[PDB]
RNA sequence: UACAGGCGAGAGACCGAUAGCGAACAAGUACCGCGAGGGAAAGAUGAAAAGGACUUUGAAAAGAGAGUCAAAGAGUGCUUG
RNA sequence: GAAAGAUGGUGAACUAUGCCUGAGCGGGGCGAAGCCAGAGGAAACUCUGGUGGAGGCUCGAAGCGAUACUGACGUGCAAA
RNA sequence: GCAAAUAUUCAAAUGAGAACUUUGAAGGCCGAAGAGGAGAAAGGUUCCAUGUGAACGGCACUUGCACAUGGGUAAGCCGAUCCUAAGGGAAGGGGUAACCCCGGCAGAUAGCGCGAUCACGCGCAUCCCCGAAAGGGAAUCGGGUUAAGAUUUCCCGAGCCGGGAUGUGGCGGUUGACGGCGACGUUAGGAAGUCCGGAGACGCCGGCGGGGGCCUCGGGAAGAGUUAUCUUUUCUGCUUAACGGCCUGCCAACCCUGGAAACGGUUCAGCCGGAGGUAGGGUCCAGUGGCCGGAAGAGCACACGUCGCGCGGUGUCCGGUGCGCCCCCGGCGGCCCAUGAAAAUCCGGAGGACCGAGUACCGUUCACGCCCGGUCGUACUCAUAACCGCAUCAGGUCUCCAAGGUGAACAGCCUCUGGCCAAUGGAACAAUGUAGGCAAGGGAAGUCGGCAAAACGGAUCCGUAACUUCGGGAAAAGGAUUGGCUCUGAGGACUGACAGUCGACUCAGAACUGGUACGGACAAGGGGAAUCCGACUGUUUAAUUAAAACAAAGCAUUGCGAUGGUCCUCGCGGAUGCUGACGCAAU
RNA sequence: UCCCGUGAACCAUCGAGUCUUUGAACGCAAGUUGCGCCCGAGGCCAUCCGGCCGAGGGCACGCCUGCCUGGGCGUCACGC
């Protein structure tokens, strides 16, 4: 809602963060494994539950 | 089975009184050497409706005996009492419907109402609209006196239990027929959730005693003795008798 | 938001601590003499062009005037 | 014809949301939210209106905002009790009192 | 009706997030926790679910202090 | 309020009015109104920001 | 004397990615449930990225030539297949 | 490979009931007490015409529900 | 299989590629209880710009609520925050093996509060915390501004509230102001403990009256549309906020004089009067009423003329109307075995301990002036795609605003503002379906059964049986009428049995007229004679049962006078009970 | 500049340090960065040699040893 708590605010500005690809130079590290991000997520797909 | 409808209301949880708009408890002024031994005058301010109750409730101002300030009081309102009459209360106080006398202050025959039980109870008899107690005897070597009560027994109580003179107002209330549900409905919204009712031969033998069968019936005897199990005890509980009223039972 | 009624004492109170500014605004059929102050915008009314004149001369120099 | 919407985000229509339509210098009309109605003040005695002040909402009336010329009655008791309670209030404080002597005269 | 119909009357939350565990598990009008127990001072665990356990014991977290003892206990403990 | 003194003490210039924000990605942001002595294009050019 | 936890070791007629702990891998993770709780899948290019410049067709993805390599028909989810 | 039995916990965001504090429900029909006027009468009172607007009254809009087609659909738009 | 929600078409641009993107034109729909404009919950970046290979958007896409990179949420005045509701937690104490369970049980109950400091005094009563972004409540308005923020957070202008100080001026000392017969008036006008009152502060229903907004009529100036014919015509707009004064003074309430029968005054209704009517004259109250300031400098509409948030000009009027609609208010009436919160906060009073000058000090709720105003939210959707239903699901989900015509009508039907044409397209028109119609003669013969359909239907006039608890039945039944046009009569207002002017609405009646049509679409009872059950209204097996079941009023029985009855609890203890026989409890 | 030296390092190791908001969680609370009180280095004026904004830091509960303040004819002594 527009009335929110800030704790709440405070969340989830941290899961907007975790919302991006990859640096491209990651791939790239010696004895790299990490393909994709494998935790994205989509407002429409999964909810945050909180 | 499972817990029965009686068994349900000691709980509280629904089954609590329905209080929100109540405007106090009803009783007399704490007694004290004012009313011991003498008179306190009271003024009647309002006369008000009280929810949940058929008796109006008289509010009365007295003035403190020792502090420089005010005492509202609230009484369960006599009939005949009314707005700017001045009341009085004590042992020396007149005979006179609205005043608050002890019992060896009242001659025998007289009508009473809110009468303590002990001294200073503040009230537990006659207290229903339009319902009184007499006095009949007094027992000078006992300091105790024998009045009749609503119900017709004749309780001794001491001397010294305060009463009002008169009988309690808004009498006749019950004469009146309430040809409706919905009337039922709004004078139990104000006192308890107790309405309506579903007989229990209507109910499944889970969870009453009356329950269950191909038709309709009790299929034991309806009179239940005193000693009976909770959830065992619905019915006519410990019954001296049944069936309709006629002679001397009646009495 | 509060208007003065008599050239008087409106010159008392254009001649007051923050003052900052007087408008002129030149009407129709009037003048309008507004001073900016503290708490209130004060207006005159003025009707007579000659008083017009008169009243803008003792407007105390440093008292900033505004032609609109 | 313009319908129009609320202004602040209590979006029920409440008694405290109370609202006015107005013609506003840009050609619009907008809601004003108003102040709810109170009674003025009354004397106990006899339940009428207190004269001579005006009937506003409880903060209106404090000493900061409010003259106090608009706030008082110049009389013995004023804007708690209304004329005649002050005269009846007079006059059976006379006389009571007027009344305790001569019950006294009867102590011989 | 229940089920599509009923569903569609979920507005209000039973639970939300707990400051002393993080988990959506506050019972706000029961005012405690499901997980942890919160605001009871000791901790809601049970013996009857291990894997519940294993979930929240030492070592699932940073362990900020106790990751270092190991360290001051060979030395024991000296201090400069 | 801390804003205001920190400007002052920094950058040695005066607030005429601090409003702030935070924004939804976290951070606070503060736009600072310089009271009409100072001038903020010569303030913006005394650090580098145009 | 005891010691499925902690920390530090050493071993084995044990298992060999559907096995062995649920998890060899950002695994109590992703995801589900209001909740208590439930709970995966997923290892292997090459010795070395030397991971395919350039030309040509195509809007592109790509193809056809070519180039690297012992080998690409080992061509970034790529040993065998 | 049960139907069960036990121990200890989690749910009233759906639904049940009580309580608190808010919001909401066109236009029409019938026409109870009370009241006014005229007429009749020894009286008690009656009669006539209005007025008024009662009621878990009534047709019905929104809302709330769910009788019938045992209609459609029935690997649905949909676990109603 | 892609078929609900009426619907698309033509040119051009773009592009590799256009039924699906964009602009223009046309044709349609939602039709305002909306497919319009905004919110609460819930979501969390979906908002906005730029770009884009795959995937995804159940056809496609140049496209997007997808992907990538950036940007975006501004408050003393809106909220939260403060207060209490139902209710929750809780210290000493009681119980408990312990986790835990008990709040009135009353304990040097937590906190002491107030005047004082230069120390002491007083008082301590039903007592702490939490609990509402719909209850209570310090204070804001108008105009601008962005790709995206603001209607009131930013800019321009104009105010207000709370706290902190302090100064100039004023006001009073008959120590603590004046005026009025009075109701009361004047923006100043001592006051300590203590006490008292008011506001906050309250249900539903009915009608009547008032204000604002809108709709509606006529006139004037501005622009546009129609114009072969007409049409002084049709369309659009013609604005003025908080705040500050002055006026006005509704309906009530109140004051003074006076003394009422031959009773009068009065409402739609009531009602009022020797406890003082009618009358005459005053006070106060409300206001979203009028004037001025704000404020024309703003906004809008025209017409000009110029390079670059240019500039200049014209105007921003006049009456009238209401069983109209929305909101609010006033004041009466009705209803109840129902009487329809609290506290914070603010205001007023009773009392009068104690206090000072007049070379001046004690004041003061006045005016002006000075400073300061913290924290968190604020973008966007609010749903036939941003919430829940495993989805971009015909489901479900609380509100505010609400135009014209027809009409009783927020019915249905058509239209304007605003919004859309998003539901994969093309061809053809077999059976069988599904949804919707019509059918000669007959009219329930069909079928378990009139299931389904048809028939009836609005309004005005007339007429209406059995039976009845005398209230009904009843819209019983049964009849007649209904368009258009041209007239006639009645029913009013104000101003000076009259004269003049004005006037929106209803109802009666007549002649003429038509291919006998006329509640012309829409909307909208079929009726009657009986039997059984339940008296009625109400409720019920969410998702196979709506009933004859449940409830109910009425009737009756039973227990209980408190050291009690019925009931809950492991214990402590608790519910009924803020109760007490016209009551509680059990049938 | 870190290369025959105070000297690189996603080095090892550990003694010196730092350690946001919470949590038994402790000033009161909590879907609140909400609501109090106390101290106070530093700076400003003078409405005092006081008052204003302060950097930082306190204020939970039970308990033990000591202490300070105090209460009650509970038991006394001595008085008045
Ligand atoms: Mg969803
Ligand atoms: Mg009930
Ligand atoms: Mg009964
Ligand atoms: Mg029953
Ligand atoms: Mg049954
Ligand atoms: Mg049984
Ligand atoms: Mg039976
Ligand atoms: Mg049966
Ligand atoms: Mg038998
Ligand atoms: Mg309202
Ligand atoms: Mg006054
Ligand atoms: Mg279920
Ligand atoms: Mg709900
Ligand atoms: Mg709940
Ligand atoms: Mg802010
Ligand atoms: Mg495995
Ligand atoms: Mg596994
Ligand atoms: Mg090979
Ligand atoms: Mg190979
Ligand atoms: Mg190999
Ligand atoms: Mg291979
Ligand atoms: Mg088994
Ligand atoms: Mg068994
Ligand atoms: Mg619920
Ligand atoms: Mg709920
Ligand atoms: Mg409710
Ligand atoms: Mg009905
Ligand atoms: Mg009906
Ligand atoms: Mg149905
Ligand atoms: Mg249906
Ligand atoms: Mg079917
Ligand atoms: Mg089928
Ligand atoms: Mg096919
Ligand atoms: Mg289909
Ligand atoms: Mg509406
Ligand atoms: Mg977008
Ligand atoms: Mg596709
Ligand atoms: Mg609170
Ligand atoms: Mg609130
Ligand atoms: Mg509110
Ligand atoms: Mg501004
Ligand atoms: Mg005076
Ligand atoms: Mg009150
Ligand atoms: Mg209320
Ligand atoms: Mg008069
Ligand atoms: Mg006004
Ligand atoms: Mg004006
Ligand atoms: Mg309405
Ligand atoms: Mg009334
Ligand atoms: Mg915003
Ligand atoms: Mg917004
Ligand atoms: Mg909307
Ligand atoms: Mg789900
Ligand atoms: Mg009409
Ligand atoms: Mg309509
Ligand atoms: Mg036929
Ligand atoms: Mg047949
Ligand atoms: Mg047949
Ligand atoms: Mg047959
Ligand atoms: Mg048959
Ligand atoms: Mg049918
Ligand atoms: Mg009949
Ligand atoms: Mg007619
Ligand atoms: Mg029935
Ligand atoms: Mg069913
Ligand atoms: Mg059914
Ligand atoms: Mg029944
Ligand atoms: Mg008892």
């Amino acid at each position: 809602p527009s009335h929110k708590t800030f704790r709440i605010k405070q969340k989830l500005a941290k899961k907007q963060r975790q919302n991006r690809p990859i640096p491209y130079w990651i791939r790239m590290r010696t004895d790299n494994t990490i393909r994709y991000n494998a935790k994205r997520r989509h407002w429409r797909r999964t909810k945050l539950g909180f | 089975g499972r817990v029965i409808r009686a068994q349900r209301k000691g709980a509280g949880s629904v089954f609590k009184s329905h209080t929100h708009h109540r405007k106090g408890p009803a009783r007399f002024r704490s007694l004290d050497f004012g009313e011991r031994n003498g008179y306190l005058k009271g003024v009647v301010t309002d006369v008000i409706h009280d929810p949940g109750r058929g008796a109006p409730l008289a509010k009365v101002t007295f003035r403190h005996p020792f502090r420089y300030k005010h005492q509202k009081e609230l009484f369960v309102a006599a009939e005949g009492m009314y707005t700017g009459q001045f009341v009085y209360c004590g042992r020396r106080a007149t005979l006179s419907v609205g005043n608050v006398l002890p019992l060896r202050s009242v001659p025998e025959g007289g009508v009473i109402c809110n009468v303590e039980h002990h001294v200073g109870d503040r009230g537990v008899f006659a207290r229903a609209s339009g319902d009184y107690a007499i006095v009949i005897s007094h027992n000078p070597d006992n300091g105790t006196s024998r009045i009749k009560l609503p119900s017709g027994a004749k309780k001794i109580v001491p001397s010294s239990c305060r009463a009002m003179i008169g009988q309690v107002a808004g009498g006749g209330r019950t004469e009146k027929p309430m040809l409706k549900a919905g009337n039922a409905y709004h004078k139990y919204r104000v006192k308890r959730n107790s309405w309506p009712k579903v007989r229990g031969v209507a109910m499944n033998p889970v969870e009453h005693p009356h329950g269950g069968g191909n038709h309709q019936h009790i299929g034991h005897a309806s009179t239940v003795r005193r000693d009976a199990p909770p959830g065992q005890k619905v019915g006519l509980i410990a019954a001296r008798r049944t069936g309709r009223l006629r002679g001397q039972a009646a009495a | 938001p509060k208007q003065i009624h008599e050239i008087k004492d409106f010159l008392l109170t254009a001649r007051r601590k923050d003052a900052r500014s007087v408008r002129i605004k030149r009407t129709k059929d009037a003048v309008k003499f507004k001073v900016r102050c503290s708490r209130y915008l004060y207006t005159l009314c003025v009707f007579d062009a000659d008083k017009a004149n008169k009243l803008k001369q003792s407007l105390p120099p440093g008292l900033s005037v505004q032609e609109v | 014809v313009q319908r129009l919407t609320y202004r602040k985000r209590h979006s029920y229509a409440t008694k405290s949301n109370q609202t006015r339509v107005v013609k506003t210098p840009g050609g619009k009309l907008v809601y004003q939210y108003t102040k709810k109605r109170a009674s003025g003040p009354k004397c106990p005695v006899t339940g009428k209106k207190i004269q001579g002040i005006p009937h506003l909402r409880p903060t209106e009336y404090k000493r900061s905002r409010l003259s106090r010329n608009r706030r008082t009655v110049n009389r013995p008791y004023g804007g708690v009790l209304s004329g005649p309670a002050v005269r009846e209030r007079i006059i059976r404080a006379f006389l009571v009192e007027e009344q305790k002597i001569v019950k006294k005269v009867l102590k011989i | 009706t229940k089920g599509t119909g009923s569903f569609g009357k979920r507005r209000n939350k039973t639970h939300t997030l707990c400051i002393r565990c993080g988990r959506r598990s506050f019972h706000l009008q029961k005012s405690t926790c499901s997980s942890c127990g919160y605001p009871a001072a000791r901790i809601r665990k049970y013996n009857w679910s291990v894997k519940a356990i294993r979930r929240k014991t030492t070592g699932t977290g940073r362990m900020r202090y106790m990751r270092h003892v190991p360290r001051r206990f060979k030395s024991n403990f000296r201090e400069g | 309020k801390k804003i205001k003194a920190a400007v002052k003490k920094m950058y040695d210039i005066q607030a005429k009015k601090v409003n702030t924000l935070i924004r939804p990605d976290g951070k606070k942001k503060a736009y600072v109104k310089l009271t009409p002595d100072y001038d903020a294009l010569d303030v913006a050019n005394k650090i580098g920001i145009i």
